[PDB]
């Protein structure tokens, strides 16, 4: 029954990998998403509909 | 008008593609699609031997009728995620080994039959239930009682009664007795009338579907 | 007692990860974007209705030119569409009708499709013979093929129901790397805009962040209650969108390693078949089993609109690379293009 | 000494029956069309049948106003022609839609694998095109001949068939006899024979395939056999009185009756037509609203 | 991919002859096939067209009522039954393979040609007839049209063909800018709707040939006069 | 039309 022990230690190594990453604040993350959405809001033809002259599906 | 010559030629290409799609869909609505199910070590492989890593399709024509069976064995993934791909097959051929009552194997078969029969994708899909290995069942029922599988079984330990008790035990797992029918057959190692039983049951399914479809209900 | 000690130290590591995630929860996304104000009603009309499929449309992918689609139905055929004209450019007979996924190569020369046959088949759209051939049948997955995404004309990431994702060399047909670690059937993929990382969603309520080059899982994202059926990257490749059976889309962030916003409604009880973002990421489009496609304000989790018009489950959903239109496929055998 | 009179209560109850069948047929067939359009096989025949019935009945207030005013026609030659042509083309098209349903059900139910190409070849939009064109071309003599003219006997206008546009007063009898027997044949004998035969074979298969061993199969067996015999008997009891009294009146020129049987025929004819109009009101509740899924589609696309 | 034309030779004037075209190496049913002739030492001249599926057929006004183009797909063969043959039909008839969908490359493959010897269109202008060129330098072959080939759909249906001295014409650029398959990126295409230019960045000895200028906006398809590049 | 029910209602002959 060593294969289950190997799976346990492998998942432990995976969790040791995951527990040592650098996490930014959720406030900074939310600010980054909000800033990307603001800096691209006019590039968006679904949030800002495009005039019928420039709509290829008119 | 207003279309360029290459635009018109592209439209003609699209229309020929449409025509080929219609041809293919019309000939596909004429073939009978049978989902082939059953638990392990049943007679599934033997009947598909007598009929003609992923899904295995076996095509087959019998008396003016082209069939297509889909063996979903070895597809040992979460069935909840692809069983809806077969919503719309003409019927579900379900294979069960009668010689598996004492070895529980038959209760696993009944549990798998209950989920497939009552499944939400298969409310109006009939079920051709094949009961395989009946000669082994007869040579076993003399010594090993049927009550080993079903405790409350009261009746003779004879083929014609034990087999009928098993048929009823499988048929009363159908909670949609108004919408679908179960066609039960007892096959064997050399039963050559299995294709005929499938053909008859499938003609019945087709007629009752055309009845529900022509509005008669 | 080595196994149980490994188990308890794994649970201790999960405790540390949960604590380090919570310590980063400075403020909620909705606790921050509650002053931006509502986007407004999002009313899209069906510009095109792509007819021609005779069975349930299981997959769809746009071309990077934002005009051509590939569409996979279980009538056994792929169809390339000229969405500007509703013309069928190609119709590819599939050797196995049980197609569950389809990809359009970013160059446009190849189209993949796979399904219950457990093979990803690559099709050469641009041949010298004037037809569409099968350049490769990438075999090696032991389960149904869930999703496939081209990295380029030679690499392709495939999801499968054998709980594994794989990266393939098309020229040799070999799995260059395999992505192991999911404990349920992996259901969908999403390549990052840089094609350096990607994310899977499996039937274990978990989404993992994979590295294509190092072949390792970098982060695991939990929070769903049922099978995740759809994953999509934020346009900047720094966030997720995960659609699951429990009728909730969730927004995860790679850098914060935590769930940022849930997109749920009481009037919605059916699972989500497909998610996709808008070109700016302000809108999250989700296809549902209720035959609808709801558009969510991704910054405030408000329903911005509804793409009603399919008479069966919306199974696939994609936004063009230029953000101009949306395409919803469904089990009613039609694709519809919205704007 | 047998100047044919009428019945006094007829002049008051015949417009009443016309308005009753107007409201009923229009509402029922409007509902059928509303669901079938604003929501499978046999849907095209259901829609064509509902259109036939609705256009059949929707011009009846004209004839109710015409009979209320003791056979006076304040609508003009064109309304006479159009209402008569619509009535006739829709009689034809409704019996042809019933027959096309019967034949499509034969192709689908009786031998469904052998007749799989034939029903995609001679049924559906092809059959509705054929039957509608046929109904329009078989009703043209009513469009040509039906005219308005004051026969001096009433000092009023009547919508009557001419037979002078096509024949002489010494040759009109052959014309109306031929037209009546042709309408009877093409509208009730061969279509009803096809209905009878197709439904006999469908009933053979329904009796052979739904077993009487289990109770659910027996319920569906009785349900389908009963609805089949109801369709047949309803068509018969709604159209056979009309064609019977019509051919009897035509034979009236041959073995003339004591003029009192002929008075009976002339007075009872409007009620035979009023019974023919009841078929158009019953057709939803037999062909469309007999499918419970259709009924739920209806009551959910209203409520 | 091969097209072999058969059925040329010395014909009496007013006679009748049939040109066959054995196709090979491609899905012949999926292509629209053309016939393009070339007088003994003159330019290219479009003759007929039969769509994929044989549904749409076009002819030049010269050969209407006289020439009949056929398609026999199960044998992968294309026909041209010519009747009332005049001495103006002495030419070199090429089968041309053409497939039309979004982003295709029509006229991409020309046959080898069979020599036949009888005993309100859009005028494409190549005002230059010949250019003495030097290998390695830039050479611009210009074309003009009587009508703007810029369509309402954004496509400019201008095609550039190169016929090396002893060969059949080869498609260089399709729809005024798109480089065909197998041709190097030296060749460039630009234009404005009525004026077009074919740029060759550095010349090799194999770029020497006659560069033709075809339009595909309207039928009949009209070629340019043919600009020759010589050393 | 010589008889007396040609008018007085629809349902004429062919």
């Amino acid at each position: 029954n060593t294969a289950s022990i190997a799976q346990a230690r492998k998942l432990v190594e995976q969790l040791k990998m995951e527990a040592n990453i650098d996490r930014i604040k959720v406030s900074k993350a939310a600010a980054d998403l909000m800033a990307y959405c603001e800096a691209h809001a006019k590039e968006d033809p679904l949030l800002t509909p495009v005039p019928a002259s420039e709509n290829p599906f008119r | 008008c207003t279309l360029s010559a290459e635009d018109k030629a592209a439209v003609e290409r699209s229309k020929m593609i449409d025509r080929n799609l219609r041809e293919d869909g019309e000939k596909a609505a004429r073939e009978v699609k049978l989902l082939l199910l059953g638990a392990g070590e049943s007679g599934k492989n033997t009947i598909v031997k007598q009929m003609k890593t992923g899904i295995v399709e076996t095509h087959f024509t019998f008396k003016d009728l082209h069939f297509k069976m889909f063996d979903v064995g070895a597809q040992r993934s979460e069935r909840k995620k692809w069983i809806h791909c077969f919503e719309g097959v003409t019927a579900i051929i379900f294979c069960v080994a009668l010689s598996d009552y004492d070895l529980n194997r038959m209760h696993a078969s009944m549990k798998l039959f209950d989920s497939i029969c009552n499944n939400k994708w298969f409310t109006d899909t009939s079920i051709i239930l094949f009961l395989n290995k009946k000669d082994l069942f007869e040579e076993k029922i003399k010594k090993s009682p049927l009550t080993i599988c079903y405790p409350e079984y009261a009746g003779s330990n004879t083929y014609e009664e034990a087999a009928a008790y098993i048929q009823c035990q499988f048929e009363d797992l159908n909670k949609r007795k108004d919408t679908k029918e179960i066609y039960t057959h007892f096959t064997c190692s050399t039963d050559t009338k299995n294709v005929q039983f499938v053909f008859d049951a499938v003609t019945d399914v087709i007629i009752k579907n055309n009845l529900k479809d022509c509005g008669l209900f | 007692s080595e196994l149980d000690q490994l188990r308890q130290e794994a649970e201790q590591l999960k405790n540390q990860i949960r604590d380090a995630r919570k310590a980063c929860a400075d403020a909620t996304l909705s606790q921050i974007t509650n002053n931006i104000d509502p986007v407004g009603r999002i009313q899209m009309r069906t510009r095109r209705t792509l007819r021609g499929h005779l069975a349930k449309i299981y997959a769809m992918h746009w071309g990077t030119d934002s005009r051509l689609l590939v569409s996979a139905s279980q009538d056994g055929k792929l169809i390339i569409w000229d969405s500007y004209t509703t013309n069928k450019v190609h119709a590819i007979p599939l050797r196995s009708s049980w197609v569950m996924t389809c990809a359009y190569a970013p160059s446009g020369n190849y189209v993949a499709c796979g399904g219950l046959d457990n093979i990803c088949s690559i099709y050469n759209l641009k041949t010298r013979e004037g037809n569409v051939r099968v350049s490769r049948e990438l075999a090696g997955h032991t389960g149904y093929l869930s999703c496939c995404r081209f990295l380029d004309d030679n690499q392709i990431v495939t999801s499968s129901g054998d709980t594994t994702c794989a990266l393939w060399d098309i020229e040799t047909g070999q799995q260059t790397t395999t992505f192991t670690g999911h404990t349920g059937d992996v259901m969908s993929l999403s390549l990052a805009p840089d094609t350096r990382l990607f994310v899977s969603g499996a039937c274990d309520a978990s989404a993992k962040l994979w590295d294509v080059r190092e072949g390792m899982c970098r982060q695991t994202f939990t929070g769903h209650e049922s099978d995740i059926n759809a994953i999509c990257f934020f346009p900047n490749g720094n966030a997720f969108a995960t659609g699951s059976d429990d009728a909730t889309c969730r927004l995860f962030d790679l850098r914060a390693d935590q769930e940022l916003m849930t997109y749920s409604h009481d009037n919605i009880i059916c699972g989500i078949t497909s998610v996709s973002f808008s070109k700016s990421g302000r809108l999250l489009l989700a296809g549902y089993d209720d035959f609808n496609c709801n558009v969510w304000d991704a910054l405030k989790a408000d329903r911005a609109g509804v793409l009603a018009g399919h008479d069966n489950r919306v199974s696939c959903l994609g936004v063009t690379d230029d953000g101009m239109a949306v395409a919803t496929g469904s089990w009613d055998s039609f694709l519809k293009i919205w704007n | 000494e047998c100047e044919y009179t009428d019945w006094k209560s007829s002049g008051a109850l015949i417009p009443a029956i016309y308005m009753l069948v107007f409201l009923l047929g229009t509402t029922g067939n409007g509902l059928v069309l509303w669901t079938v359009f604003r929501s499978r096989s046999a849907d095209i025949f259901i829609a064509s049948l509902a259109v036939a019935d609705l256009t059949f009945v929707v011009t009846l207030p004209l004839w109710a106003t015409y009979t209320y005013r003791d056979y006076d026609w304040p609508f003009g030659t064109f309304f006479c022609k159009l209402s008569s042509y619509l009535i006739f083309v829709n009689m034809y098209a409704s019996v042809f839609c019933l027959t096309g349903l019967s034949f499509d059900r034969y192709l689908a139910i009786v031998r469904p694998v052998a007749n799989a190409r034939l029903r995609l070849r001679v049924s559906g939009a092809v059959a509705t095109a054929v039957l509608w064109v046929l109904a329009a071309l078989l009703a043209m003599p009513v469009m040509v001949l039906r005219t308005t003219g004051d026969l001096e006997n009433t000092t009023k206008v009547q919508c009557y068939m001419d037979y002078s546009m096509v024949a002489t007063v010494s040759s009109e009898w052959a014309w109306e006899v031929g037209l009546g027997v042709s309408s009877t044949t093409v509208g009730f004998v061969v279509p009803f024979t096809i209905m009878l035969t197709c439904y006999f074979f469908i009933a053979q298969t329904i009796a052979g395939h739904f077993r009487k061993e289990r109770i659910e199969g027996l319920r569906k067996r009785r349900r389908l056999l009963s609805i089949i015999v109801v369709l047949v008997v309803t068509f018969a009891l709604c159209w056979m009185p009309y064609h019977l009294v019509k051919t009897l009146y035509m034979l009236g020129s041959l073995l003339h009756w004591p003029c009192d049987f002929d008075l009976f025929l002339m007075n009872i004819f409007p009620y035979c037509t009023c019974i023919s109009y009841v078929n158009s009101c019953l057709n939803p509740f037999l062909y469309a609203f007999f499918d419970p899924r259709f009924r739920q589609a209806c009551t959910s696309m209203l409520c | 991919v091969q097209l072999v034309e058969s059925g040329g030779g010395l014909v009496q004037p007013g006679g009748s002859r049939k040109l066959s075209c054995s196709a090979s190496g491609f899905a012949f049913s999926s292509f629209g096939m053309h016939w393009v002739r070339q007088a003994p030492e003159k330019g290219l001249e479009w003759v007929a067209y039969i769509s994929s599926g044989s549904g749409t057929i076009y002819y030049a006004d010269t050969v209407k009522g006289r020439f009949t183009i056929s398609r026999d797909d199960p044998k992968n063969t294309l026909f041209l039954q010519m009747t009332s043959l005049r001495s103006e039909d002495t030419a070199m008839y090429y089968c041309v393979r053409s497939i039309y969908y979004y982003g295709s490359s029509p006229f991409d493959f020309w046959g080898q040609g069979t020599t036949l010897t009888v005993s309100s269109d859009i005028v494409m202008t190549q005002a230059t007839s010949s250019v003495p060129v030097t290998p390695g330098e830039s050479v611009s072959i210009s074309c003009r049209s009587s009508k703007s080939l810029l369509h309402s759909n954004g496509n400019t249906y201008l095609y550039w063909f190169l016929q090396r001295p002893g060969q059949s014409p080869q498609l260089l650029i399709y729809r005024m800018s798109n480089l065909a398959s197998g041709v190097p990126d030296r060749f460039s295409g630009s234009g404005s709707g009525t004026a077009f230019t074919l740029t060759i960045s550095r010349l090799e000895a194999e770029d020497v040939g006659v560069y033709y200028c075809m339009q595909h906006l309207e039928y009949p398809l009209t070629f340019g006069a043919g600009t020759k590049l010589e050393l | 039309c010589r008889p007396r029910l040609c008018h007085k209602g629809p349902x004429g002959p062919f």
